[PDB]
């Protein structure tokens, strides 16, 4: 069921999208086709001139992905040059004290850290993001 | 009311968390608990005016230096943090923190802090230290420090008295209005 909009959504994804890693590793399409999909919803990403960008926010096992829209397609989010793709490996989550509907994400990686500023619709939905990303790294092996 | 962001760094250890939870809520944490990344506010009338106070915690331990800078852009006023009673944090203030921000934040006011203040009476911890051929840091060292880093202010305080911890943070404002 989860796995059915799933894989609706990676039919609608652009098959030449990618993006590069802190590593300079580049992660394509291809390598999604093997995931499980957790959690979905519309986010809105800050940027670091202070705009938001239109994201649908996919949470999977082993990943995060932050996705856009290109008509009636979507591809990879690329914003401020930061990976799309966030592995679940040593992530963690906190609150913004300026906005309740706020979270800051924090990517642990191999190349080094990256942080992402990420508001939702409400302090419920923060909060429900929070501890669904808390137990997806906490099941991540 | 005018948003400024202070970001507060020092050893690992030193009293940041806790200088920092006893100042918005006024109560000492729990435990330890060695912080990675936190954020925190408060809003304050500092010489009448409204101020939105963002607070940025930071580690303190080596293995986040990769970490600690992604919550510097923008930032309006530094808080270099060492323990009255730790020379060794002392000394890292020129030999680590004051290059860092210096590297990343040229040009913005840098106040350093002096935490654990009412250990550096307390007898009983005086001794610790002679144990390790140490002594607690005194004022004239830490205002000498503050003048070679071109901080704005040194100012002394302790988390757990409360002990010129709101002078700390009034001043931080004042070198950013
Ligand atoms: N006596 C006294 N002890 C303090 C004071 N402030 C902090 N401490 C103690 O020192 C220890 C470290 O304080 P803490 O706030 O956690 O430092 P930190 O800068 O956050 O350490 P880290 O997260 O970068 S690793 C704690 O166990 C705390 O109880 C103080 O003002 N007086
Ligand atoms: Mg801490």
């Amino acid at each position: 069921e989860k796995n059915q909009k799933w894989l609706e959504i990676l039919n609608k994804i652009e098959n030449k999208t990618y993006t590069k890693l802190k590593n300079g590793h580049v992660f394509r399409k291809q390598a999604l086709m093997e995931r499980t999909l957790l959690y979905d919803g519309l986010v809105y990403w800050k940027t670091a001139t202070g705009r938001f960008k239109d994201i649908l926010a996919l949470l999977l096992t082993d990943v995060l992905l932050f996705l856009q829209e290109k008509d009636q397609k979507y591809i990879f989010a690329a914003v401020d040059q930061k990976p799309s793709v966030i592995s679940l490996q040593k992530l963690i989550a906190r609150e913004v004290a300026n906005e309740e509907r706020g979270m800051f994400l924090i990517s642990a990686s191999s190349a080094g850290p990256e942080m992402y500023e990420i508001h939702t619709n409400s302090k419920e939905e923060r909060n429900n993001w929070m501890r669904r990303i808390q137990q997806a790294v906490e099941s991540c092996p | 009311p005018q948003a400024i962001k202070c970001v507060v760094v020092g050893d690992g250890a030193v009293g940041k968390t806790c200088l920092l939870i006893s100042y918005t809520t006024n109560a000492f944490p729990g435990e330890y608990i060695p912080t990675v990344f936190d954020n925190y506010s408060a809003n304050v009338m500092v010489d009448g005016k409204p101020v939105n106070l963002g607070l940025w915690d930071t580690a303190g331990q080596e293995d986040y230096d990769r970490l600690r800078p992604l919550s510097y852009p923008q930032t309006d006023v530094f808080l270099i943090c060492f323990s009255l009673v730790s020379p060794a944090s002392f000394e890292n203030v020129r030999a680590k923190w004051y290059p860092e921000v210096r590297h990343h934040c040229p040009n913005t006011p840098i106040i350093l802090v002096g935490t654990k203040l009412d250990l550096r009476d307390d007898k009983d911890t005086i001794e610790k230290l002679k144990e390790k051929k140490l002594t607690p840091i005194t004022y004239p060292q830490g205002l000498a420090m503050a003048k070679e880093i071109g901080a704005v202010k040194y100012l002394e305080c302790s988390a757990l008295t409360q002990r010129g911890l709101k002078t700390v943070f009034d001043e931080a404002i004042r070198a950013v209005l």
